[PDB]
């Protein structure tokens, strides 16, 4: 199954065609986790970020309710390898989730946390990018909305120290225009 | 504006001319030949 | 590999088991001379 | 399927006799030299 | 490279001031053309004086 | 000359802004006009991002210009015609060179031009058909794709092949007007078995992405 | 039903003309 | 090729017979304009390559 | 006797070696590695072959 | 006296890898091939010799 | 190698098949480097491959080397012809496994070959057989 | 043209101006020349357009 996926995806122009080629084959559904695990790995492992492999993962979600679930899971599966993956492929990912999350395939984030406690310098960069991409689409205002209604905590709190780590860290990223309220809270 | 230019209007009385109404019995000076020559050489 | 002449002609030998087949649509099976 | 002998050889007669083909490497024929 | 030029050209358009605003009746015009015969009509005598200004 | 020139105009009556630079036919549709449903698409769609507000303010569609397609087609025709003598491995080199010449250059714009996909398919079929002619057969069972697509390290011809892809087809009547989308696919080329063949376009990084990558890479480099 | 789709005739096309419907549409 | 070179020889011969088409005052306008441009642009002329030139 | 004799000849007979060599030359194939892998007369090279064969 | 320079600039291992000038790749001739940057296998890629024997390194590092 | 073998005399006989096996397999390898060298190895090992009366080996070297005469690399081909030469000086005329009727006209066209070593060994061999 | 190339002491890049007011100062906005081909992008207020149309 894993090999057929690759060949179907490498064959097809567009992102539309690979899904048609893939669905058409009517490969067994439960595997609908690992398949998608395949797509996330197959391009992300692939050398540079390309728009195609990210779109495919998402459509594959809208067509069946599970595919969406299959993805959100696979995003979780990252925690273990947030440190482990080498510092290129984070450049493919950060954006690559950026494009599922700008286009609505946000609150699944919340699971992600900012602490010197446990964050991988890997993970640090991962999330770093993720915002420096998703911003560049929503443009830091619609992002102001999405956050303000988000209730993302492990990211956004207690822990005045961790509010220095948070807010400071978003001065480092550079956006730091959604860190205001927290600045007030420091005070 | 364009307060500044080299040239006052060149295109004053230039009404095409009957070069494509003239038929010419000369293979190299027919207007057809000119058009052909214009088109296919660079 | 060898790092209007043979190279074409060579390409045929290499696939000759595939190019020439006992099963074909239409053909008259011929024996080479000797 | 019946079998028919191919008996015609492809040997280039110029090269078989002389040993030099005017067509050079482009020759449509065998080049194999001097067999009986 | 030429395609990158195309990109500089598009985002160059989109970054112009109030470029797409039709509110007051603004009108944008894209124009593409050639000089037709340019090489063939260069005059050598003139070209000499033009180069004397350079080198 | 007005004849060779071209003009486009953007006004409250005309949403779309068309133009042609280099080989590219470009359209630009703002989101401030009627964009209706906002949507993504294949990388053939560029997002024009305001430098100031980091927002996507419009979309540029790419399409491979006519005269370009014409040049490529005359290039294939050059390969067929100018070679009656030359070896079959040599022709495949000619094809590969021309084909990457098109694809590395255009990339994204290729996928949004159906006419190209057709042209590539028929042209692959013409050079392979010519190599067939080269030996004496047209018989498909005597030329399965394994002979053309084997990298010549193993003794194939190493043909780069973009033309086994499916070709999207929907509603000519409406597709001449409203851009309906894809309700059908046409088979580009044959496969002996179900099988597969990889496409060049999938292995080339799109121009948009390599641009963004360029900016980021340089800044990080400094 | 050739619904205005496909080639008039798969003669010069390089293909077998085969049109199956888009299995993933919506 | 032969046609094109014929009409070519025609155009050369007609350019000698009919004299320069740029007229005169126009040409002065060009030369003057270019002069003003290079003036405001502080462009220094490109000199002749010296015998000793490290590049 | 016939098994052993055939297995030997297929490795041995000069005529077959002339055929094989002519094939190599016409194909212009040339091996990369000297001394060849560890072939000896050992029966495993011919042992994989087409024939499905097991070790127990 | 240290030997000092402004800034740092760059190391060395890389600072001289790829050829020079060389120019693209022919006018753009068909005959060229050259599409692939590295060979297919590691048969000729991996080593000059697939096999060399010895226990020299063996009985040295052995102890 | 040559001096070692010629010094060992026929004490070397049990070792031949290993030798010449290596000689053929190397006689392929990758062309321009080692072909000429394995060829020359044959050339200098001729007499030893003769006096011990291994005739199969002379069949081998005879027709096998006979086949390489179409080699396009001159620096190889020269060594090949040299090897043939040395084989002629051990086994005689009428016993040549590639009978001269075959060989000589197959040699004749090579004389155009320009580059040196070919012309040298070639003309030499045409000399030995012609004489 | 001088506005586009800007001051020779601090020249501009491909597409950009010293200031916004230099963008709004004139109908011609983007001017790209590729060998002999001309690509031009115009911004007009209604009045300027009307004037052109009337001429
Ligand atoms: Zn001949």
């Amino acid at each position: 199954f894993r090999r057929t996926i690759y060949l179907a995806i490498q064959s097809s122009l567009d992102f539309e065609e690979c899904a048609h080629k893939l669905l058409k084959m009517e490969f067994p559904e439960s595997q609908t986790k690992e398949l998608c695990n395949m797509i996330l790995d197959c391009c992300a492992q692939q050398r540079t970020y390309e728009k195609f492999f990210g779109l495919l993962a998402g459509r594959f979600c809208m067509l069946k309710k599970e595919y969406m679930e299959s993805f959100e899971g696979i995003f979780k599966e990252q925690y273990d390898t947030i440190h482990r993956l080498e510092t290129n492929k984070l450049r493919n990912v950060a954006k690559m989730f950026a494009h599922l999350l700008y286009t609505d395939s946000w609150s699944v984030l919340e699971c992600i946390k900012l602490s010197e406690e446990t964050t991988t310098s890997s993970s640090r960069i991962f999330v770093k990018i993720f915002f420096q991409e998703l911003c560049e689409y929503m443009g830091l205002p619609k992002l102001n909305a999405r956050l303000k209604d988000e209730t993302l905590q492990p990211f956004f709190e207690d822990n005045p120290r961790n509010t220095r780590f948070a807010i400071n860290f978003f001065t480092s990223i550079g956006l730091g225009g959604l860190t205001d309220e927290l600045r007030e809270h420091l005070k | 504006w364009d307060d500044d230019v080299v040239f006052k209007n060149c295109a004053k009385g230039v009404d095409d001319q009957k070069k494509d109404k003239r038929f010419v019995n000369d293979t190299l000076r027919s207007e057809f030949h000119k058009k052909f020559m214009e088109k296919y050489i660079k | 590999w060898e790092k209007n002449q043979i190279p074409n002609r060579r390409f045929t030998l290499w696939w000759s088991p595939t190019i020439n087949r006992a099963n074909v649509y239409v053909g008259f099976q011929v024996q080479l001379d000797l | 399927a019946t079998v028919r002998w191919d008996y015609q050889p492809d040997i280039c007669k110029d090269y078989k006799e002389t040993g030099f083909c005017g067509f050079g490497d482009s020759c449509k024929f065998l080049h194999d030299r001097s067999d009986y | 490279p030429p395609p990158l030029l195309v990109y500089k050209w598009c985002q160059g358009i989109n970054n112009l001031q109030d470029v797409w605003e039709t509110s007051e009746g603004e009108c944008n015009v894209m124009l593409e053309s050639r000089f037709e015969k340019m090489y063939e009509k260069i005059d050598l005598t003139l070209l000499n004086r033009l180069l004397r200004l350079i080198v | 000359q007005w004849e060779n020139s071209f003009v486009s105009v953007y006004s409250k009556d005309n949403p779309n802004l068309l133009f042609n630079m280099c080989g590219f036919e470009c359209r630009i549709l703002p989101k401030c006009r009627t964009s209706y449903e906002e949507f993504t698409h294949k990388d053939g769609v560029w997002n024009l991002q305001n430098e100031v507000t980091k927002e996507r303010t419009a979309q540029c569609f790419l399409r491979v210009d006519d005269e370009s397609m014409q040049r490529f087609h005359n290039r294939v025709r050059q390969i067929l015609m100018a070679s009656g003598s030359t070896t079959f491995t040599k022709i495949v080199n000619k094809w590969n060179t021309a084909l990457i010449g098109l694809m590395t250059y255009f990339r994204e714009a290729v996928v949004n031009t159906q006419e190209l996909l057709d042209l590539l398919v028929k042209c692959e079929n013409k050079i392979q058909t010519r190599i067939k002619i080269g030996l004496n057969s047209k018989m498909p069972s005597r030329f399965p794709p394994v002979v053309f697509y084997t990298p010549k390290e193993l003794g194939g011809l190493g043909m780069l092949s973009m033309g086994h892809v499916l070709i999207p087809q929907s509603d000519l009547r409406w597709s001449k007007q409203t851009d309906v989308g894809i309700t059908h696919f046409r088979s580009g080329m044959s496969h002996e078995e179900d099988q597969l063949i990889p496409n060049l376009y999938r292995y080339i990084q799109p121009w948009e992405s390599e641009f963004i990558d360029s900016q980021r890479v340089w800044a990080e480099y400094a | 039903m050739y619904n205005g789709i496909g080639l008039p005739t798969p003669r010069g096309s390089g293909t077998n003309g085969y049109v199956q419907r888009n299995l993933s549409l919506v | 090729t032969r046609l094109y070179l014929k009409a070519e020889q025609e155009r050369q011969h007609n350019y000698l017979k009919d004299g320069p088409y740029i007229t005169a005052e126009e040409a002065v306008a060009v030369y003057t304009t270019t002069v003003h441009w290079l003036e405001s642009r502080r462009f220094s002329p490109i000199p002749f390559p010296p015998l000793s030139y490290k590049h | 006797l016939i098994q052993q004799a055939m297995a030997k000849i297929m490795k041995a007979n000069p005529a077959l070696y002339v055929l094989r060599e002519r094939i190599r030359k016409g194909l212009q194939l040339y091996s990369s590695e000297p001394t060849e892998p560890y072939l000896s007369s050992q029966n495993y090279g011919e042992l994989f072959s087409n024939q499905i064969i097991w070790f127990v | 006296n240290p030997r000092t320079s402004n800034e740092v600039q760059y190391d060395q291992r890389l600072f001289n890898q790829s050829k020079g000038m060389d120019s693209g790749f022919a006018g753009g001739e068909d005959e060229i091939y050259n599409v692939y940057d590295q060979a297919w296998r590691g048969g000729k890629d991996m080593a000059q010799s697939i096999y060399r024997p010895s226990k020299n390194l063996d009985k040295d590092m052995y102890g | 190698f040559g001096t070692v073998v010629n010094a060992l005399g026929k004490r070397v006989k049990p070792y031949l098949p290993q030798i010449c096996g290596t000689v053929l397999w190397r006689l392929n390898n990758k062309s321009a480097k080692v072909r000429q060298q394995a060829a020359d190895l044959i050339s200098r090992t001729a007499v030893v491959m003769k006096t011990c009366q291994e005739e199969k080996l002379m069949g081998h070297l005879g027709v096998v080397l006979y086949e390489y005469l179409g080699e396009e690399y001159p620096e190889v081909l020269g060594s090949i012809l040299g090897a043939l030469k040395a084989i002629v000086n051990v086994i005689g005329m009428h016993k040549m496994t590639p009978p001269i009727k075959d060989l000589l006209p197959r040699l004749t066209p090579i004389l155009k070959n320009r580059h040196e070593k070919v012309q040298e060994n070639c003309i030499d061999l045409v000399g030995r057989i012609a004489d | 043209a001088s506005e586009m190339a800007g001051p020779p002491q601090m020249p501009n890049d491909f597409l950009s101006f010293q200031d916004i007011a230099t963008e709004a100062a004139h109908p011609i906005r983007l001017f790209c020349r590729y060998i002999d081909r001309i690509h031009i992008f115009f911004r007009f207020t209604a009045d300027e357009a009307r004037d052109l149309i009337q001429r």
